[PDB]
RNA sequence: GCGGCCCCCUGGACGAAGACUGACGCUCAGGUGCGAAAGCGUGGGGAGCAAACAGGAUUAGAUACCCUGGUAGUCCACGCCGUAAACGAUGUCGACUUGGAGGUUGUGCCCUUGAGGCGUGGCUUCCGGAGCUAACGCGUUAAGUCGACCGCCUGGGGAGUACGGCCGCAAGGUUAAAACUCAAAUGAAAUGACGGGGGCCCGCACAAGCGGUGGAGCAUGUGGUUUAAUUCGAUGCAACGCG
């Protein structure tokens, strides 16, 4: 219903874990899942298994809206970025364009310093 | 701190940035400031070596 | 095994048909040191292999050996304690010797009570991709196409 | 000790050549002043933070860190507190004595015309002579050659401990002993196994295959037994067809 083939995909990268979510331009998501959701628990979870598996389960789970371009909305620094990117770009999707909006704040509060190593 | 690079590797191969690291300025910025320490660039490597 | 050399040796061919490949077969199959027997068995085969399969024996035996060939595999380096191996392309020399090896184990892997008529049918149904060896091909080629995600 | 940007009050330093007063200086025992962060008192404020505590894993053994939460306190306005590895481990002020490549600051007459020539100054870097230094090293900003002062030292523990007098609201801070005990406590120096903390080459040891047997049947000798004893010894790559 009210197929819209136009949107914006945002990526989030953490070093614990790595989740992908999918929405329109103005901003309503339709996609939700976590790699972890695909299984591999545990420290593989950082590995670009389950990322690229999640990656091809939510975009299967959203065809029924049929896009056919997205943009990339990619959040932290963890390891991967390269699973999701490959795997959308062959899944039935044609990338646009890249960004880093991963945030850099200004030195505001104390960074949680109790950690040793 | 950024990555964005292709399928192949997918495990390790940052240890350049391990050196590039320098442990010693992020050990001194996480933990208050300093104001004599990060000087260990120079002056006691290059002019320490006593035999 | 860091300092020597390769100086691709080569030893004692069959006269009939005079071919280093055919050499390199017969000279693999010895067992021991065993000569007479060994060679009869060999020719028992070949001979049964051109019965059955009805061609020419010799272009039977390259089309066997195009059968059994395999492309590609990696080398075990315990580098980061998860499988991280970089796929290399093996040697001509080393991926035909692997290539008879692997023959021979499929030959080796029955115990039969005649070791020339076990030799024959092996090799002769081994002979259409349909024998014995071809599952170990297909086997080391599903042991590729999942070892280049880590290079 | 000082770091967003705007405005107002305000402190020192230095440069250019000009006039101007005419030893008006230096150093400082008691004494006033300033003095990071933790603390205490009045209130105010509370985003994240995290002493004490709350729960799980943790092993020979955790009231240790690892993780999840979580008050004082870090913030503001007034007052008290006078200590630190408050170290350049080098008290202040003057006059002299061989050298080098820089950072930075304003004027000289040119020749910014290019980023070159006057340092004619100030503050700072890093190497390195004569000379000192027990040695490491200091080395025109001296640990050199001299002068004026001050403050401090006489072996380690007992100890910046105890009484006593001061300072404070408390926690406490300054001034400073003895009895007894020891043959020492201590600096610098590569002088070596130590390279378990880092670099570099070497070996069928590793990157491949064939056999063996801890899988069955038979002798072997000890550490050894059932008997009359079951000789001297073979108990780490130095136990086996060995003496």
């Amino acid at each position: 219903r009210k197929q819209v083939s136009d949107g914006v995909a945002h990526i989030h990268a953490s070093f614990n874990n790595t989740i992908v979510t999918i929405t329109d331009r103005q901003g309503n998501a339709l996609g939700w899942a976590t790699a972890g959701g695909s299984g591999f628990r545990g420290s593989r979870k950082s590995t670009p298994f389950a990322a690229q598996v999640a990656a091809e389960r939510c975009a299967d789970a959203v065809k029924e809206y049929g896009i056919k371009n997205l943009e990339v909305m990619v959040k932290g620094p963890g390891p991967g970025r390269e699973s999701t990117i490959r795997a959308l770009n062959a899944a039935g999707f044609r990338i646009t364009n890249i960004t880093d909006v991963t945030p850099i704040p200004h030195n505001g509060c104390r960074p949680p310093k109790k950690r040793r190593v | 701190i950024k990555v964005r690079e292709n399928e192949p590797f997918d495990v390790a191969l940052r240890r350049f940035k391990r050196s590039c690291e320098k442990a010693g300025v992020l050990a001194e910025v996480r933990r208050r400031e300093f104001y004599e320490k990060p000087t260990t660039e120079r002056k006691r490597a290059k002019a320490s070596a006593v035999k | 095994p860091r300092r020597r050399v390769i100086g691709q040796r080569k030893i004692l061919p069959d006269p009939k048909f005079g071919s280093e490949l055919l050499a390199k077969f017969v000279n693999i199959l010895m067992v021991d040191g065993k000569k007479s027997t060994a060679e009869s068995i060999v020719y028992s085969a070949l001979e049964t292999l051109a019965q059955r399969s009805g061609k020419s024996e010799l272009e039977a035996f390259e089309v066997a050996l195009e059968n059994v060939r395999p492309t590609v595999e990696v080398k075990s380096r315990r580098v980061g304690g998860s499988t991280y191996q970089v796929p290399v392309e093996v040697r001509p020399v080393r991926r035909n010797a692997l290539a008879m090896r692997w023959i021979v184990e499929a030959a080796r892997k029955r115990g039969d009570k005649s070791m020339a008529l076990r030799l024959a049918n092996e090799l002769s149904d081994a002979a259409e991709n349909k024998g014995t060896a071809v599952k170990k091909r297909e086997d080391v080629h599903r042991m590729a196409e999942a070892n280049k995600a880590f290079a």
